[PDB]
RNA sequence: AUAUUGGCGAGAGACCGAUAGCGAACAAGUACAGUGAUGGAAAGAUGAAAAGAACUUUGAAAAGAGAGUGAAAAAGUACGU
RNA sequence: AUGGUGAACUAUGCCUGAAUAGGGUGAAGCCAGAGGAAACUCUGGUGGAGGCUCGUAGCGGUUCUGACGUGCAAAUCGAUCGUCGAAUUUGGGUAUAGGGGCGAAAGACUAAUCGAACCAUCUAGUAGCUGGUUCCUGCCGAAGUUUCCCUCAGGAUAGCAG
RNA sequence: CGUGGAGGUCAGUGACGAAGCCUAGACCGUAAGGUCGGGUCGAACGGCCUCUAGUGCAGAUCUUGGUGGUAGUAGCAAAUAUUCAAAUGAGAACUUUGAAGACUGAAGUGGGGAAAGGUUCCACGUCAACAGCAGUUGGACGUGGGUUAGUCGAUCCUAAGAGAUGGGGAAGCUCCGUUUCAAAGGCCUGAUUUUAUGCAGGCCACCAUCGAAAGGGAAUCCGGUUAAGAUUCCGGAACCUGGAUAUGGAUUCUUCACGGUAACGUAACUGAAUGUGGAGACGUCGGCGCGAGCCCUGGGAGGAGUUAUCUUUUCUUCUUAACAGCUUAUCACCCCGGAAUUGGUUUAUCCGGAGAUGGGGUCUUAUGGCUGGAAGAGGCCAGCACCUUUGCUGGCUCCGGUGCGCUUGUGACGGCCCGUGAAAAUCCACAGGAAGGAAUAGUUUUCAUGCCAGGUCGUACUGAUAACCGCAGCAGGUCUCCAAGGUGAACAGCCUCUAGUUGAUAGAAUAAUGUAGAUAAGGGAAGUCGGCAAAAUAGAUCCGUAACUUCGGGAUAAGGAUUGGCUCUAAGGGUCGACGAUCAACUUAGAACUGGUACGGACAAGGGGAAUCUGACUGUCUAAUUAAAACAUAGCAUUGCGAUGGUCAGAAAGUGAUGUUGACGCAAU
RNA sequence: CUCUUAAGGUAGCCAAAUGCCUCGUCAUCUAAUUAGUGACGCGCAUGAAUGGAUUAACGAGAUUCCCACUGUCCCUAUCUACUAUCUAGCGAAACCACAGCCAAGGGAACGGGCUUGGCAGAAUCAGCGGGGAAAGAAGACCCUGUUGAGCUUGACUCUAGU
RNA sequence: GCGUUGGAUUGUUCACCCACUAAUAGGGAACGUGAGCUGGGUUUAGACCGUCGUGAGACAGGUUAGUUUUACCCUACUGAU
RNA sequence: AAACUUUCAACAACGGAUCUCUUGGUUCUCGCAUCGAUGAAGAACGCAGCGAAAUGCGAUACGUAAUGUGAAUUGCAGAAUUCCGUGAAUCAUCGAAUCUUUGAACGCACAUUGCGCCCCUUGGUAUUCCAGGGGGCAUGCCUGUUUGAGCGUCAUUU
């Protein structure tokens, strides 16, 4: 079987060294460097992946439109859908609650 | 080990190329030469090594201006022209 | 003739701390105007290993009152303080698990911990896992708190010091045997290079006081004077007492 | 090393251009006590130690 | 008026005459060794003048034998004796 | 003794990377079943734990007290070995420097140097001790004994000699 | 007596030959020595009277240099191995080519790199020296050529740490300290536009810098090309950053978009200060799923090999990059609904009224598929022609299958910790609404297209039984990537493919003694300090397994049987619609037959038991004579200390380690 | 009973890696045992975290016995490869007062030389380890030196720190 | 003149016992014999114990581990020209 | 008797002693006072027709300018001989310049030929981006200038 070597001149397993073997159209192996893979944006509430928000390297997002880095909502491609629901009904029940406990307070003295 | 086998692993310079000297005695990790003293301001000397004092004094050099000084001062630091 | 290695750890090469994994110190708010008379609410977003530290710590997010911005404050967890709570310190909060109150507004017999020996060094007394303060009692008059160190030494601290309503969390710690070298090893990797430990009785007489001899024995009193000099000062320094300890602590 | 500072290339070139013997016309001058390059150098006898 | 193993410019010696005299009479603090601080040599002389041996011959060549230059080749750069 | 140079070897801590076939054993947790009045007990699977184990790459170096011992080599070669998934091995960066460091501790390691490294100077250090001490001939020609000495391998003193 | 030098003198000697040197030639002196002859030689030197000293060598394991006997001696013996012919050449065991025989056997003797070296790379000429033989050859000698980048690195960031400033200490060289007891600052803009500035409205800093060619990080691939450069050159095809920009598109009469219940979608679809969040950004092991490359394999289209005989046969080509469009997951999420007869579900038992199963959707694009790139490339062939450049002209480059396979990437999980396994630069998003915005018209360089530029340094080669270090072309040491077939559990050992090498001074004999490898009748440790050394055992399947025990082990205890080949049999599955069709791979068990009873047939591979002393164990050290019972260890115990502190540093400090610490801690035993 | 101490060695353990006598005594192991094991203990001089006793497992630790096994041995023999050997080329080093036949004598008390005898014939090759009191190193043991150094201690004299 | 042993224990010289035998005599040769071996002991450096010492350390006290170098020269000897 | 060994002589080797040389050293005496932020000493890298070094020099590079002398330099090549001339020379002298990268070393750094900021100017529409050219940006301290801070503090308005 045919081998490969790095392309670069560093000859260690790095992290930033990865390598795929790819088949050219010469008809021979060849490896290629692949960059590490990108992590999924993450809500900033509870921490799980954010939907329909792009997966890329931090400046690839440079890169794209504001569609890929957003979601059409109240907080966008910061907080997922659940913790902002979360969050417009914490702060209503809330404000609601002030509101009683203002007037409780009115209404005890 | 501590001989022949252990002289195979020196592979790392202690010491590399002194920007003021050149004398390659600039230790990389103290960021210091061993030779001149630099980066100090003073070159590195001492009384006991006479030899290395006269191996790097006044003279050692082309001195580049120093040469021309006692001339200057034969003729009297004259500023003028030789007024053919 | 040799400097000993109690004496060559005072130089701090190789003996210093492993701190780059550690969450950074842990420290109560500075004593500002809302702690000193309201109370200021923050809230328990992560509790979080500290290599090193057998106590989790909190991280604890404030508002600042002068700047409109976030605050976050490295608290050590007391047991029972969980993510989402909210934290009131000053001095007018509740007398609640995880709050910081001074120890001139709790009552005799409250449990605290992270407490200040003086008013704003932000937390120095019962702060490894497992320890608390007693509060004992109050000084009204010339206002101070009584209150029992975790050594079960008495002390009189000024009652405007804050303390960590609570004990402090990871207690039980000690009680696993660490069965292994290894364990031990992993164990102080994270805090500093003081272990393994030779013996100075199994070293020659250049190394320590201990060593030499065509046996292996200490040759004379281990108990060294308080006045003793360094590198003279290995063994049980200024001992009032040698032996098996048998019967009651907490001499008075 | 293949990754080499200007520094150690320009030493380098110094030392490449100085290796070489002695010009021939040299040796027909008239005093001419110079006999040889008695300073030539070789990778393999001595290393030029940076 | 005194000092002056440094610097510059001079004049000298009952000193040494290339294993001596400064380490260095010479491309000497050079070549070279050491990671480094540092350590640190050896090495002068053909002949008045290259006139440094045209040319022939043997040999693959180096060279040899001649021839020749030179006061001397019992001076041939492996060079005063 | 003074002033300097070294952690390219190695010792240790830190930072950032990297490397470690194939087997044996079969811990928790889980599933099904069986026995029992109960308390509980048992069986078959699953699972894949351990500073576990056999054993490569590795790391080390037990024995042959083998080879060599004017060597391939100022420590190597061969077989036999210990260990081989964590107190593991290791690159690079970095920190600790001489009465100092570092040491799972052998007075070990700290550039073939360690019960105090290397370099230069003080320094031509001192030596009652060892070795050597360069031409001829002529004349005279000893002593190993007295006394004293921190003296007994030395000196002073008297004696012998010129 | 003799030597170097000095004053006087012999108007001394000398190129018609001074000094020196050689001379079983002569003379004188007892001698130190002196004199003469001869040869060699070439420029100075001597007698006497005195002066002076670095003034006389056989030694000092004396110093420097040179030279012997040993001695043509020891030896040039590890790394399986060389042979034939031709060419070249004066000369060939060693150069070149061809043929043959071999080896490394993918954890290589292969292909690249890091450190290091520095031209060793390549070509031509060439062999005085080196290559411990040789040499026509070379990492040699001589002369030249060669290293091409917006995309690969450095550069930038910060790590452990190093280190100015402000300050303090020190006689001082300098030391501390790195945000500290400091008046430490420029970028946004109204107004200033007597000038977009200073004044003057109004917003922000607990801080220099250095520190990684393996950490983080903007962006490049394929084909071809050189004697030597290639992700750099050439051709083609892209991408990123910075900048400038004009169209189109989009948006606005409801100014800063619409759709979907929703998860969310899009070609866009304003957004200052300030704040918040995410990415950067992370351990290790185990099983499982998936992807890629490799491996194996079927059909077919070509080429090559064998063909006494057999083989629809053996080998070989059949390939598709970055990038772009459409599409494609696990996980996760949303809508309907309310579930016990509890259901779903993993290899691994978790999940569900905090809403399961189920039905229908949304999303991330690792990854795969199609298409463009792109067949025009590359590969394999065929038919022609060839004084050159060699020129062309055609054809085919297709369709599958399989898996506890190997390497690697990745996903969802699970185990482990008194270990929970970096930081920063940088990028984006969100909150907010400052501000600026339309109607004989405004807005929008996060949509598309279009224009310009991307500097500097490195780039050759080796990377080791010859390019590094070890005095060297030294059997030593020196970090890492890729990794074929068989046998076999296996990256073991053995053989082979691609690639590479065939390099170790040779020839002739075959004494002793050696070094290494072996065998041995009968006995079986009687040898020896001692079973040292060697032998015996060994894999796998089945049976069986004691004392003791901390109940975990001991244990492969001990002790037994079998193993080949061949022909069969049985069991264990997927897909499609109790069965039918079809497809597919090994593992286990059994039987018969068979043979010089052989069969883990080479390779590979435990000896075992009964006890005593000792250390609990794993681990560690005297590198280069000691590996152990020594050290360490967990466990146990003691001691000091509540910070104005304990222990320990510093010459001192407004200094420091523990300490980013606080008695479940630190420090000393 | 005394003498006597701070206490007088307790629980344990032992001719033990600690017992002089000592190869202790008894038993076992063997044909035979200064070995091994099990006992005994007035134990020169065992003993309790200077840890006592015992311990499953583990060990390149030390030791005894048994089975198997074998050239360890009886008692040696044979084979292979590479040397050694010879040749071509290449070509050191150690060492060297001068050198090299003995016996006795005497002698600095062990001679290659001296004395007296024996003897004694060129030039050599392969082996060999008796001798050259062979070589390698100014003995490391011992002693001396009014020579050091590492280490220790209420040696003398000081000193950082406190 | 000729022979004077095989073993258990011990590093042993010595000793003792078993056994065979004709006998199991005593000794020397640098207490023959380490460039012949071996290294069990003693007698470097590591380590443990007991006693002693305040200690570093001491112990003809015990125990365990601990590199055995070179001949090619001369002679002698063995063979060979 | 050869060979071999030894001694001597001649010639030839090895080796470099001796002798004679000496642009060097060493010591003594005399005279003089002159390094550097106007960037020293030292270092790195380059420069000649053909140079590796020594020496000299710095991209104006074995050197330019100026002065004196008066025909060379030399190893070869080249040039010139007008050389009765402002003119050879590897001459001497030396007062004008150049003086790369550095170095006390000075924008910040430096194991990087790394990274900025300001002014003028040029090109790419170009005040903002990129590039070329020229000139600058260290610290401590002194005098002065300007702009400031402080209820430290005076006067005035109040
Ligand atoms: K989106
Ligand atoms: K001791
Ligand atoms: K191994
Ligand atoms: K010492
Ligand atoms: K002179
Ligand atoms: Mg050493
Ligand atoms: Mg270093
Ligand atoms: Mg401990
Ligand atoms: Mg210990
Ligand atoms: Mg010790
Ligand atoms: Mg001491
Ligand atoms: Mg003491
Ligand atoms: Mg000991
Ligand atoms: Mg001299
Ligand atoms: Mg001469
Ligand atoms: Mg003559
Ligand atoms: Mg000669
Ligand atoms: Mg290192
Ligand atoms: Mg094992
Ligand atoms: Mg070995
Ligand atoms: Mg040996
Ligand atoms: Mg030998
Ligand atoms: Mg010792
Ligand atoms: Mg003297
Ligand atoms: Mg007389
Ligand atoms: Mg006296
Ligand atoms: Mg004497
Ligand atoms: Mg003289
Ligand atoms: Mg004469
Ligand atoms: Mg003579
Ligand atoms: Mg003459
Ligand atoms: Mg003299
Ligand atoms: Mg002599
Ligand atoms: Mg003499
Ligand atoms: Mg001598
Ligand atoms: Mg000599
Ligand atoms: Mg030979
Ligand atoms: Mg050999
Ligand atoms: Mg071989
Ligand atoms: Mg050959
Ligand atoms: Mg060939
Ligand atoms: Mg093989
Ligand atoms: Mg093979
Ligand atoms: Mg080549
Ligand atoms: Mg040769
Ligand atoms: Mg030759
Ligand atoms: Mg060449
Ligand atoms: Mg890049
Ligand atoms: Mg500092
Ligand atoms: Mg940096
Ligand atoms: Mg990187
Ligand atoms: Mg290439
Ligand atoms: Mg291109
Ligand atoms: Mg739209
Ligand atoms: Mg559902
Ligand atoms: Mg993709
Ligand atoms: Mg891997
Ligand atoms: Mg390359
Ligand atoms: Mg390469
Ligand atoms: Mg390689
Ligand atoms: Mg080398
Ligand atoms: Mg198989
Ligand atoms: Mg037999
Ligand atoms: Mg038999
Ligand atoms: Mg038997
Ligand atoms: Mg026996
Ligand atoms: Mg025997
Ligand atoms: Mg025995
Ligand atoms: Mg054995
Ligand atoms: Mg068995
Ligand atoms: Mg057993
Ligand atoms: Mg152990
Ligand atoms: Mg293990
Ligand atoms: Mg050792
Ligand atoms: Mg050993
Ligand atoms: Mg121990
Ligand atoms: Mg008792
Ligand atoms: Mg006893
Ligand atoms: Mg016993
Ligand atoms: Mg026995
Ligand atoms: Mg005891
Ligand atoms: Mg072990
Ligand atoms: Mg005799
Ligand atoms: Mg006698
Ligand atoms: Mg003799
Ligand atoms: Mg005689
Ligand atoms: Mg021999
Ligand atoms: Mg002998
Ligand atoms: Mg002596
Ligand atoms: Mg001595
Ligand atoms: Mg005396
Ligand atoms: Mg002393
Ligand atoms: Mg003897
Ligand atoms: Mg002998
Ligand atoms: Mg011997
Ligand atoms: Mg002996
Ligand atoms: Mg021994
Ligand atoms: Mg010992
Ligand atoms: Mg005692
Ligand atoms: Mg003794
Ligand atoms: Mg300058
Ligand atoms: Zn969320
Ligand atoms: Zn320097």
């Amino acid at each position: 079987a045919q081998r490969v070597t790095f392309r670069r001149r560093n000859p260690y397993n790095t992290r930033s060294n990865k390598i795929k073997v790819v088949k050219t159209p010469g008809g021979i192996l060849r490896a290629q460097h692949v960059k590490k893979l990108a992590t999924r944006p993450k809500c900033g509430d509870c921490g799980s992946a954010l939907q329909g928000i792009s997966t890329l390297r931090p400046r690839q997002y440079a890169t794209v439109s504001k569609t890929h880095k957003t979601v059409s909502r109240a907080y966008g491609g910061s907080r997922c859908a659940n913790c902002v629901k979360e969050r417009i009904i914490r702060a209503f029940l809330i404000e609601e609650q002030k509101i009683v406990k203002k007037v409780v307070k009115e209404q005890t003295e | 080990g501590k001989g022949t086998p252990s002289f195979g692993k020196r592979h790392n310079k202690s010491h590399t190329l002194c920007n003021r000297c050149g004398r390659r005695s600039f230790h990389v990790q103290k960021k210091t030469c061993s030779s001149c003293g630099y980066p100090a301001a003073k070159t590195r000397s001492y009384n006991w090594g006479a030899k290395a004092k006269r191996r790097h004094t006044t003279g050692t050099g082309r001195m580049r201006y120093l040469k021309h000084v006692s001339r200057r001062f034969k003729n009297g630091f004259q500023t003028g022209s030789a007024s053919k | 003739g040799r400097v000993i290695r109690n004496q060559r750890k005072g130089a701090g090469s190789i003996f210093t701390s492993h701190t780059r994994l550690r969450q950074g110190a842990a420290k109560l708010r500075t004593l500002d105007y809302a702690e000193r008379h309201g109370y200021i609410r923050g809230i328990v977003k992560q509790i979080v290993h500290d290599s090193g530290r057998g106590a989790p710590l909190a991280k604890v997010v404030f508002r600042d009152p002068y700047k409109y911005r976030l605050r976050e404050e490295i608290f050590i967890a007391n047991e029972g303080v969980h993510t989402g709570q909210f934290i009131y310190a000053g001095k007018k909060a509740s007398l609640n698990v995880g709050n910081v109150l001074p120890l001139g507004s709790v009552p005799e017999g409250t449990i605290v911990s992270n407490v200040e020996e003086k008013p704003g060094d932000r937390g120095a007394l019962a702060r490894a896992s497992g320890n608390y303060v007693i509060i004992i009692g109050h000084n009204p008059d010339e206002n101070k708190t009584r209150v029992r160190l975790p050594s079960g030494a008495k002390k009189v601290i000024s009652s405007d010091a804050r303390g960590v309503i609570g004990v402090i969390a990871g207690g039980g710690r000690v009680d696993k045997p660490l069965l292994k070298a290894g364990r031990a090893f992993h164990k102080y990797r994270l805090k500093r290079n003081s272990w393994p430990k030779t013996r100075g009785v199994a070293m020659n007489p250049v190394d320590h006081p201990h060593g030499g001899g065509n046996h292996q024995h200490i040759g004379k009193a281990s108990t060294i004077s308080r006045g003793a000099v360094s590198g003279q000062k290995a063994g049980l320094i200024a001992a009032r007492r040698t032996g098996l300890l048998r019967g009651s602590q907490k001499t008075q | 090393a293949a990754q080499k500072s200007f520094r150690i290339k320009q030493k380098m070139a110094k030392a490449k251009k100085q290796n070489r013997p002695l010009p021939q016309w040299i040796r027909l001058r008239t005093n001419n006590t110079i006999r040889y390059n008695a300073k030539r150098r070789n990778w393999r006898r001595t290393k030029m130690n940076i």
